[PDB]
């Protein structure tokens, strides 16, 4: 009745997103007004 | 306990009824019609034995459409007519012949399996009456949620758009997740538990999907309640996060709070959500629009407790000399839940002893083992 | 000891009997059907094996003076035709028909319209209106200036000198009504709307969600002036960086599918958009640029005369004595939202139905104010 | 027959005509390798000495609700559902959990704390569920937990919470709606070497209803430490080890 | 017989249903439950073996089973007492344990070896491998440290995973004062991983495993910081030290 | 080519205007239009373009935001990951496989240089720049008028 076949592959690309870090270092000033300056 | 009486009615009537439907089956079933006989015996004549599953992303009319699936590509499809040809659309799911593609039937949700987990099929036994500790805490929420399922005169006469969404928050061992098993036994709708980390997964765009579907499948099963516990896991704040993962818990909190009010409305689906802290977390899904209240739960008081082990000690039979009423004196820093240990070490501690009924001295003996535990919360001693 | 010998197996004789009950019925499911049209079974079979085969589409990509294809997966072939026309009827581009044996042409159909897009956009009209609203009386304002007047009534616009704008954003604290005035609009439109759901701009296979979204335009200028509602777009209009984790790597090449879509060789005519947010720092500079968004409005809090507007709409539907003065409950309400209040204005209808009583009255009002905002000596 | 048909498992399919001819086991769960033991530890309880009060709460707990459980219907309250053991390093508490699983006839796992953990999102909060639903199946089962996921007592910012939601559904399976409905043979002991640190949640009772200290030891009790662990020595005669610990108080055990 | 010649196809045995019948997920990508024949071994499969099946049939046929150090103490310089203390917890255990057993007692897990680099620490522990025959990891301690959280303790497992299986093994550690130093307390949530590092790696030795490891070698430069927590008599009990000048 | 600053110095319009003036063909894509799912659907676009621009000769080639593809090595054995960066890996073959003789003209765009692959910068492939400044106030006056 059938003869085709269906090769099922893997064309698509594919993906799996957690890149889940640690540090976030970016920013800290202990000097918001130098602290009297001097 | 004479409660029989009360117990021997019922299972002979599982009895009669299960002395019915086997009858009910056996020959006084009266199959002749059509569809037994000329129905069913045609379908599987050309429905094969397998039948695919799959969608389609456009039709035409006179039986001529369009078909995807992953494992197959596309196909141009005819139709059988008699699958309410009129019913169908895209997005939908399909029931395609084997050997030949032919759309055949179509299925009704087949909409995912955890969502199907997640519901209810038994109902837990604690009620109301396991719990006597409070009053208030108890009905400022059920007049939100148990009423309009009985008694929803009182709000179309004063005439008002009731509240659909609360929040439970307190210190712990308190009674929080007690306290939906109970309302989630004398509801008569239907009713969903979760955890908010439950709905975040590692694919990206997997969660915000996720979300669309329970907030579907109760809308259509209405009335419905859902129930979100320690929900601070997703939904606690947000900062820029110059990362990849942090963003896709915040878009689940953003698709989240979407589907509670938006563009679109909801239907009747009414949230419960409980948390330990909410200043550390919790930003704009705290406001109304979605949840139109807020209840307190801490640390009991004096007269609470009286009723608390009243019931968790209603039991044993501690028949000698205990005078409860000066047992726990002050606030002594200790929840509902410290109760529970108490009258269980205190239980068997007289089990050790090889005595049943119970006096002062195990309960004393217990109470000093519980209370050790606490940290110095008077470390200070500072403010005399 | 004297019954509870019983209790013990009666009780889990019960399960043994519930479940006994499962081994009874059986199971019942259906799908589909019809009742009077039920003799559909003559004319199945005859349409099945004829000239009626299935075909496995493609598109063709050069037509050689033969007829190059590209299937969806990719296997490219060259083909021939069978009796459909070979030179005339088919051009480059389109949607076509392949048989399953052995890759003959013939049957041509129209082009791919997704169904999520179709999904997207809405045909029945919400009910509120700008009388609706709780009085933010003046931005509005400049929110229809943007969308319907360059669209009924031009012929201002144009003949001053004025090419109008073609983009708003809205930002303000919650509770304040940014998607209210949305929903509104449509009701107003005098032309389409898009609700475009931000969840199906993310999925999991790259350079897919971009598709999507050229192809939300394709459609409406295809359509004469069509307008468009984002909602939270802090979502997919997040700012830039680079980390080689960088995990949103992917949301950063869908969003720019839109940015060059709307400032670049002019596809656009009149379309319009709309957006929201609570985040109006974090979004990348890109999309508050003129050009793109030529107008942008701060729903900040309202004032105690407006604050009043807010009752009268959601008091109507209620039995209230006549004689409460709102310029005390206003005044009572320190700056806060929409919401809050429509929270105020039901919670005193509660606290009615806690006592059974029938009708309203100023105190509940106040009783509701402490409940919902929650003394100091340093003021007095 | 199609109605016995506990959902979601795990069947066969007969190739050109996709016809069922078996069934097979919910198991091949892919964390199961330190998610359980197969072969059992080697050591009891005279291999351990020293201290014998705190077993017997132990035993009280665990032993008593599956050996015969009759006893709480007729005293009427809860069975208990957890413990915790606390106390310094060297006093032999991870030691006690091998030993136990000598002694059970009910399974046993074992979880050092950071297998939890993996990197992903959800990728953790899905292992922990995929735990429970190992043990139920298998019921009755005993978990044993050396644990900091649960460290911090709630801090709030940004990557330390990966593990909060890692830790936060496990409170949930210990007392849920159904955790508290369910979890009536399952059972939970968890160890450490610090409680200052922790939450106040999982410190509860509802989850863990008692806790122990492991103090170390006395002269005197030492003393039974060294005879075990010298049964296999030769020792010779003329030894007092009643002086050997008084000499240096081992200050660990 | 004749099946069982070529041309087969590979697979992944996976588990077992029955005694004569059990399941593959092959390279070809999809899963198949299959038959093994009789007139085959079965004490030798549960893992994620290798195997061998037939083509058409799906059905399954045969088994299939499967740096280099040169130095010596002599090519070491001299350094001879310090020698002699490591031939006696590492080179005894591996071929000689009736030594350990009959007095009563168990073997010394392993050891470290401090002091000034630059100094024959890593050679040595090469040349030991060398007479011993006995596998070899080398590894460094900036390496377990990573950014990605659960990144580390992954491997620090994994390692062990293999250090057993081409057991009998061991291993060295040129750094590990790095990733090991006291600490009061963490205000932190990047230094707290470090503590989820080495409580994994103070638990495996610790903890139920095998025996013929002695894994454990550490390296470093000095021995004043690190945790007496580690120092647990079972965990190290052979200091070691290396002249400076 | 490469036009290099911030959002509003006139990048995308510039270009909407040389390729007026010329009496030559112009070109256009957007980087993410490059992009697709299928594991070769990328890469084959592009030979196609600068293959296509060889002919019809003489071209010019415009990509908007080059920030999407160019950004620098995303290390790893991921699909969505690969897919994405061996379009950069035709796109240089590409411009170091024809000459100064044939007479293509290729430019560029963005709003962003600390963040894009320095390989793209290399002596030969794209070298002269225009650091595209905010306006002076007399050029205010301009703009206006
Ligand atoms: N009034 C009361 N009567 C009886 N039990 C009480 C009462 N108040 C508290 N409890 C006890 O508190 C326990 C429930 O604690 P609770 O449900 O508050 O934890 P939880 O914070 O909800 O947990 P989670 O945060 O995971 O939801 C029960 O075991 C219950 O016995
Ligand atoms: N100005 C107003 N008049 C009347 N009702 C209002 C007003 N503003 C807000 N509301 C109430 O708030 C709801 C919508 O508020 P709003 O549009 O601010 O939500 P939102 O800001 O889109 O929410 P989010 O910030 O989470 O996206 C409506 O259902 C309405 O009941
Ligand atoms: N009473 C005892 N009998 C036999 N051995 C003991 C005893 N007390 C301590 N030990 C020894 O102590 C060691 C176990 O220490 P312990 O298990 O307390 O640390 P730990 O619990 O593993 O620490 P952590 O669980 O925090 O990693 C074993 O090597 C054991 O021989
Ligand atoms: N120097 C200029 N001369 C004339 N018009 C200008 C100038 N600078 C900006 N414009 C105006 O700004 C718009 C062009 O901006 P431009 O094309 O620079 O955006 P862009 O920087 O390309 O945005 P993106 O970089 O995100 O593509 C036009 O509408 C134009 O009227
Ligand atoms: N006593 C010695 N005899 C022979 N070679 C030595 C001696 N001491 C040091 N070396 C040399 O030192 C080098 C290795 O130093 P190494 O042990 O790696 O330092 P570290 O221990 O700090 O890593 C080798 O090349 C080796 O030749």
């Amino acid at each position: 009745g059938g003869k085709h076949t269906f090769n099922n592959e893997n064309v698509s690309a594919r993906l799996g997103g957690a890149s889940i870090a640690v540090q976030a270092p970016a920013q800290p000033p202990p000097y918001s007004h130098h602290h009297h300056h001097h | 306990r004479c409660k029989l009486k009360l117990l021997r009615m019922e299972r002979i009537k599982d009895h009669l009824l299960l002395e019915e439907e086997f009858v009910s089956n056996s020959e006084i079933l009266k199959p002749f019609e059509k569809k037994q006989e000329e129905e069913k015996k045609q379908l599987e004549e050309i429905r094969g034995n397998p039948l695919s599953i799959g969608t389609l992303e456009e039709i035409i009319d006179d039986d001529h459409a369009i078909v995807t699936s992953p494992t197959m590509p596309d196909y141009y499809v005819s139709i059988l007519s008699f699958v309410d040809k009129e019913l169908l659309e895209p997005g939908c799911s399909v029931l395609l012949h084997h050997k030949t593609m032919s759309i055949v039937g179509v299925l009704q949700d087949d909409a995912d399996p955890m969502v199907s987990v997640m519901k209810m099929d038994k109902s837990p036994t604690e009620s109301y009456s396991d719990i006597g500790g409070l009053e208030s805490q108890i009905q400022e929420i059920k007049e939100s949620v148990e009423l309009p399922l009985t008694h929803p005169e009182l709000y179309e006469e004063m005439g008002i758009k009731p509240p659909k969404g609360v929040i439970l928050y307190g210190a712990p061992g308190t009674g929080k997740t007690l306290l939906a098993k109970a309302v989630a036994n004398q509801t008569s709708a239907t009713f969903l538990r979760i955890v908010g980390s439950e709905l975040i997964q590692k694919y990206l765009g997997d969660g915000p999907r996720l979300c669309r579907q329970i907030f579907k499948v109760a809308g259509e099963n209405a009335p419905s309640i859902v129930f979100i516990d320690e929900i601070d896991a997703i939904g606690t704040k947000r900062y820029d996060s110059n990362s990849g993962g942090e963003r896709e818990i915040q878009r689940t909190m953003l698709e989240l709070l979407n589907q509670l009010d938006g563009f679109d409305d909801r239907g009747d689906v009414k949230v419960i959500m409980a948390t330990n802290k909410i200043e550390t977390l919790d930003p704009a899904l705290i406001r109304p629009g979605r949840i139109d209240r807020k209840i307190l739960f801490e640390n009991p008081d004096l007269s609470t407790k009286k009723k608390i082990l009243g019931i968790h000690t209603s039991k044993m039979n501690l028949s000698e000399d205990v005078n409860l009423e000066t047992l726990v004196t002050t606030k002594d820093d200790l929840s509902g839940a410290d109760i529970q240990a108490m009258c269980t070490e205190a239980g068997l501690l007289a089990l050790r002893e090889r005595r049943m009924q119970v006096t002062a001295e195990d309960f004393k003996q217990a109470k000093e083992r519980v209370m050790k535990n606490k940290v110095e919360e008077n470390l200070e001693g500072l403010y005399l | 000891a004297p019954y509870a010998a019983k209790l013990k197996q009666t009780e889990n004789d019960l399960k043994d009997i519930e479940a006994r009950i499962k081994e009874k019925a059986g199971v019942k499911e259906s799908d589909t059907g019809l009742a009077p049209s039920h003799l559909w079974d003559i004319m199945g079979d005859r349409q099945r094996l004829g000239e009626e085969h299935p075909l496995q589409v493609a598109r063709c990509t050069k037509i050689i003076k033969k007829y190059v294809i590209n299937l969806k997966q990719i296997a490219k072939f060259v083909v021939g035709l069978g009796e459909r026309v070979s030179p005339t009827d088919i051009e480059e581009g389109m949607r076509v028909g392949v048989d399953r044996s052995k890759y003959n042409i013939e049957l041509p159909l129209p082009p791919r319209i997704d169904p999520s897009v179709t999904m997207m956009t809405v045909e029945e009209k919400p009910d509120v209106t700008y009388s609706d609203v709780g009085g933010c009386k003046d931005q509005i304002e400049k929110l229809r200036e943007v969308v319907e007047l360059p669209l009924l009534s031009p012929e201002r616009f144009a003949t001053l000198g004025i090419d109008p704008p073609k983009g708003i954003l809205l930002y303000g604290p919650p509770g304040t009504g940014k998607t209210l005035c949305a929903r509104a609009v449509a009701n107003r439109t005098d032309a389409t709307f898009i609700r475009v759901i931000g969840s199906e701009l993310v999925q999991k296979y790259v350079g897919e969600g971009a598709r999507m979204v050229r192809e939300l335009f394709e459609m409406a200028r295809t359509k004469k002036a069509c307008i468009i509602f984002f909602d939270e777009i802090d979502a997919v209009g997040g700012a830039r960086f680079d980390d080689g984790a960088g995990g949103d790597n992917e949301v950063q090449r869908t969003m720019l599918e839109l940015i060059t879509q709307l400032d670049g060789f002019d596809p656009r005519g009149n379309i319009k958009v709309m957006f929201a947010t609570n985040r109006p720092n974090t979004l990348d500079p890109a999309l508050l640029r003129p050009g793109r968004i030529d107008r942008k409005v701060e729903f900040s809090l309202p004032d105690l005369e407006g604050r009043a507007n807010i009752f009268r709409i959601h008091s109507k539907s209620m039995s209230v004595e006549r004689g409460i003065r709102w310029e005390l409950i206003s005044r009572l309400c320190p700056n806060s939202t929409g919401a809050e209040l429509r929270s105020v204005c039901t919670e005193a209808g509660m606290f009615a139905i806690r006592a059974r009583r029938k009708v309203a009255t100023e105190k509940d009002f106040l009783k509701a104010v402490d409940k919902v905002i929650s003394r100091y000596m340093q003021y007095n | 027959n199609v109605k016995d048909l506990k959902a979601s498992q795990r069947v066969c399919l007969r190739s050109d005509s996709y016809m069922l001819h078996k069934v097979l086991e919910n198991k091949a769960d892919p964390l199961v390798s330190l998610m359980m033991v197969e072969k059992v530890p080697d050591s009891t309880y005279d291999m351990v000495g020293g201290l014998t009060k705190q077993i017997k709460e132990i035993k009280e707990v665990i032993e008593l609700p599956v050996k015969h459980p009759e006893l709480f219907e007729s005293l009427g309250i809860a069975q208990p559902k957890g413990v915790i053991l606390y106390g310094p390093p060297g006093t032999g508490k991870t030691l006690l959990a091998r030993a136990v699983a000598h002694h059970t006839d009910c399974k046993f796992i074992r979880v050092s704390g950071a297998e939890l953990v993996q990197k992903y999102i959800g990728e953790g909060s899905r292992m922990v569920r995929e735990l429970f639903v190992m043990a139920r199946e298998h019921a009755p089962s005993i978990i044993f937990m050396d644990e900091i996921d649960s460290i911090g007592s709630t801090r709030v910012e940004g990557s330390g919470g990966g593990d909060s939601e890692v830790q936060r559904t496990m409170l949930e399976l210990l007392n849920q709606l159904d955790g508290f409905e369910t979890s009536k043979n399952i059972k939970i002991i968890m160890a450490t070497n610090r409680l200052d640190i922790l939450d106040p949640a999982l410190l509860r009772p509802g989850r863990i209803d008692r806790k122990i200290e492991f103090p170390p030891p006395s002269v005197a009790a030492r003393a039974e430490i060294l005879r075990i662990h010298s049964r296999k020595m030769n020792l010779t005669r003329g030894i007092n080890l009643r002086k050997v610990a008084e000499k240096m108080n081992g200050c660990s055990g | 017989k004749r099946i069982q010649s070529v041309p087969l196809v590979i697979g992944q045995f996976l588990e077992p249903i029955d005694q004569n019948t059990g399941i593959v997920s092959s390279t070809t990508g999809m899963s198949y439950v299959v038959r093994i024949l009789s007139t085959l071994d079965r004490e030798l499969l549960k893992p994620s073996m290798s195997v061998a099946l037939h083509r058409h049939s799906n059905a399954l046929v045969d088994i299939l089973p499967p740096e280099k150090p040169d130095v010596t103490y002599a090519d070491v310089g001299g350094l001879d007492m310090q020698k002699q203390e490591i031939r006696e917890a590492v080179e005894l255990p591996l071929v000689q344990a009736d030594l350990y057993e009959q007095i009563g007692i168990d073997p010394p897990r392993g050891v470290l070896l401090y002091g000034p680099p630059g100094t024959g620490k890593t050679m040595l522990v090469k040349a030991v491998a060398n007479s011993t025959k006995a596998a070899f990891i080398r590894v460094n301690g900036s390496e377990f440290v990573h950014k990605y959280l659960g990144e580390g303790p992954r491997m620090v497992r994994d390692v062990f995973r293999l250090a057993r299986e081409n057991a009998p093994s061991i291993i060295f550690i040129d750094e590990v004062d790095s990733i090991a130093t006291k600490r009061f307390d963490a205000q932190t949530g990047s230094d707290r991983e470090v503590q989820r590092i080495l409580i994994e790696l103070l638990t495996q030795m610790d903890g139920f495993d095998q025996s013929t490891n002695v894994k454990v070698i550490m390296a470093t430069n000095r021995a004043d910081t690190l945790d007496p927590a580690l120092l647990r008599p079972g965990r190290l009990d052979r200091k070691i030290e290396f002249p400076s000048l | 080519a490469l036009m290099y600053g911030p959002p509003g110095t006139g990048k995308t319009l510039l270009a909407r205007a040389c390729a007026a003036q010329t009496n030559a063909t112009f070109l256009k894509l957007a980087a993410p239009q490059l992009v697709q799912m299928y594991i070769g659907e990328g890469a084959k676009l592009v030979r196609d373009a600068f293959a296509l621009a060889k002919e019809k000769a003489p071209t010019i080639i415009f990509i908007d935001e080059l920030d999407a593809i160019g950004t620098k090595r995303f290390d790893s054995e991921k699909s969505g990951d690969r897919e994405v960066q061996r379009t950069m890996l035709e796109l240089l073959n590409q411009l170091d496989g024809f000459s100064s003789d044939d007479r293509v003209k290729v430019l560029a765009a963005t709003n962003r240089v600390d963040v894009l692959d320095p390989a793209l910068l290399r002596s030969g492939r794209l070298d002269r720049k225009i650091e595209f400044p905010l306006p002076s106030e007399d050029s205010r006056a301009q703009i206006l008028q």
